[PDB]
């Protein structure tokens, strides 16, 4: 019933793990790939969809300098939430400053 | 370079250009293509709506069939707010107050007695011969008469030609609206089309004068290059490079493909969100930003449930 | 009721019982369609 | 490659109209030629799936293994049944009852016309 | 047969623009101005209403 699997490199290596994100596509995995690549503790972050008939993405996160790849994945999720909350705030504050000039101009 | 959050909270701005009913056009300065495409692709296929799923016929004695009528009804925008409703749980044909809506399209067609002498105009000869979408009686079920006003659960347009009838010919069906996203079936998509484009910059590398400026003003879309007089000569300058359709017609001209540098401006998108009317376009974009967040919340919840330590 | 049938050219509701000559009882045209009644068929809108 | 949304909105939707001309003396032939379409009252095979005269309903969806017509030898009463032996899902569209060239033929010829929807699936050619 | 409720390419409701397009062509507009003045700006939306053979006014003549 869960919707994230983690597939290690050799059962012991925790730097490379390929996250299998169930019920996603290039909507999330292209913007996660954008955030995790902004982390200088990542040698390699890329994604692929497994097969278009399927509904999951593979996400290879490959960390240099002794970190597990759960930390760039969590940081790239929170660091995308903190993009979208701010985009939501500056969008709900420019719709409001447009309705407050459509109305309060000549009416 | 790393992700400076105060470089994003300093160089991001949404500039709304034109917003009215069932349309919106705005900017997003300073955002890369991987988040902008995520917003576009959640507007088209992941922001949910209500749409007709099951049709219950009795006496479809019409030329429009029993199947094409049902598919044609499913593509009709229903003006119920999606967020008040849940997904109908699977394997449940009968619905309840939370999941389903019901309409009823009951139209008979009978000959017109009056105002019909020696004419052939069809409105004067028949009554109910164009089944429009204002013929859908909302049959409220359970306790939905109290949650919603009299005349809010409604087809959006009320001018859509469903069928076309003749005397004797009847439609008596009943519908069941459900909730879904625009990936299960594209009758659930709330947007006409949501799309973005970069902002063009047109740079005159050389001062154009005289008979070449009027040639340059017609190689772009009407509105871009204005040709105004400055001491006897007709110089040309750029003016609203946003209007340029980027058709590259100036690179067909040999004398003037060396006096423009037609390119684009990085990360200066211009969206355009046209709704089908189910929700206004400023709530579709907010409920497109608020679905990418939920996709990011669900996976952090999964990681919190996986590791205990 | 018996099953209503409709003639092709004069449109009379003829009620063909199973033991008669099939013909329309006004004009006599031989092809006779069948009348659609009320029953529930469920079609998906997909 | 076809856009899926455009397919779901109605791009090249169609139909195909199977029409089976059923006679009960050119195909089924044992003796006395008393084969009229009919039901015996109280037959579990045709309960609420065929009409009260032996032909199917109009608008009724049919699948593989549904009753399709039921006819009645009037000499004894032994009503038979025949089942819909095709693969695809069909909808009964109109049912024309045909006499002979005079107009005194007995109720033993019919020509059931059936819609089959047949949208673009993968493997259909443009 | 009858006008589609939505344009095939992008899902714009064009299914309400058939009577108010015959009404503009009966009132002497050109088709290059009876489509812009209905708000069909993309050439996939214009396509649905310009090249449409409404083949149900010919099919209802065969009516009981
Ligand atoms: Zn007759
Ligand atoms: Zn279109």
């Amino acid at each position: 019933k869960t919707a994230l699997e983690m597939v290690q490199a050799a059962g012991t290596d925790r730097h490379c793990v390929t996250f299998v994100l169930h019920e996603e596509d290039h909507t999330l995995g292209n913007s996660l790939r954008y955030m995790i690549m902004k982390n200088p503790e990542v040698e390699f972050c890329g994604y692929t969809t497994t097969h278009p008939s399927e509904s999951k993405i593979n996400l290879r996160i490959q960390t240099r300098g002794t970190l597990p790849a759960v930390e760039p994945f969590q940081r790239g999720l929170n660091e995308l939430m903190n993009v979208c909350q701010h985009v939501l705030d500056k969008f709900e504050a420019s719709i409001k400053d447009y309705k407050d000039q459509k109305a309060s101009r000549n009416e | 370079d790393a992700w400076d959050q105060d470089r994003f909270e300093k160089n991001f701005r949404v500039d709304v250009v034109h917003m009215d009913e069932n349309s919106l056009e705005f900017d997003m300065v300073g955002i890369d293509a991987a988040i902008a495409n995520a917003f576009r692709r959640i507007l088209l296929a992941e922001v949910p709506t209500m749409a007709v799923e099951k049709v219950l016929v009795y006496n479809n004695t019409s030329i429009v069939q029993d199947e094409i009528l049902a598919h044609r009804l499913g593509l009709i925008p229903i003006h119920a707010d999606p967020r008040l409703f849940e997904y109908r749980n699977q394997g449940d044909e009968e619905g309840t107050e939370i999941d389903t809506l019901q309409f009823r399209l009951q139209v008979r067609c009978t000959r017109n007695p009056h105002a019909a002498k020696d004419s052939s105009d069809p409105n004067e000869l028949y009554v109910n011969h164009k089944v429009y979408t204002r013929h859908m009686t909302w049959i409220p079920l359970g306790n939905q008469a109290d949650l919603f006003p009299e005349g809010t659960i409604r087809p959006v347009h009320d001018d859509i030609l469903i069928a076309q009838l003749r005397p004797g010919q009847e439609i008596d069906l009943l519908m069941h609206c459900v909730k879904g996203i625009g990936k299960d079936h594209a009758k659930f998509s709330p947007v006409a089309t949501a799309s973005y484009r970069l902002l063009p910059d047109i740079t005159l590398l050389e001062p154009v004068e005289g008979e070449a400026a009027e040639e340059l003003s017609r190689c772009f879309s009407p509105g871009v290059i204005e040709v105004q007089e400055v001491q006897g000569k007709k110089v040309a300058r750029v003016a609203n490079p946003r209007l340029d359709t980027f058709s590259r017609e100036i690179f067909r001209n040999e004398k003037l493909k060396k006096v423009v540098r037609l390119a684009r401006v990085r990360d200066h998108y211009i969206f355009s969100v046209e709704s089908t009317g189910v929700l206004p376009p400023d709530v579709l974009v907010s409920e497109a930003i608020k679905v990418l967040m939920g996709k990011c919340r669900r996976f952090l919840d999964e990681l919190d449930a996986v590791q205990m330590d | 009721q018996p099953m209503i049938y409709i003639c092709g050219e004069c449109h009379t509701e003829n009620e063909i019982k199973s033991r008669d000559p099939i013909r329309c009882r006004e004009c006599g045209y031989r092809i006779m369609y069948k009348k659609r009644t009320k029953r529930l068929v469920v079609f998906d809108a997909r | 490659i076809v856009n899926k949304a455009s397919w779901e909105r109605g791009f090249a939707h169609g139909s195909v109209y199977k029409s089976e001309f059923i006679d009960l003396s050119e195909k089924i032939k044992q003796g006395d030629s008393s084969l009229v379409f009919g039901i015996k009252p109280g037959d579990p095979r045709v309960l609420q799936k065929l009409d009260d005269d032996g032909l199917p309903f109009i608008g009724a969806k049919l699948q593989y293994g549904d009753p399709y017509y039921s006819y009645l030898n009037l000499n004894t009463g032994e009503s038979f049944v025949m089942y819909y032996k095709s693969k695809e899902n069909c909808v009964v569209d109109n049912i024309k009852v045909c006499s002979n060239d005079t107009g005194s033929g007995k109720f033993k010829c019919v020509c059931i016309t059936m819609r089959v929807p047949r949208n673009p699936t993968i493997g259909d050619k443009f | 047969m009858i006008i589609p409720v939505r344009c095939f390419t992008c899902g714009k409701i064009v299914g309400n623009k058939w009577e108010a397009y015959l009404g503009l062509l009966q009132a002497e507009y050109t088709e290059g101005d009876a489509l812009d003045a209905l708000g069909l700006k993309r050439y996939c939306c214009r396509r649905m209403l310009l090249a449409h053979v409404d083949l149900i006014e010919k099919l209802l003549n065969y009516a009981p």
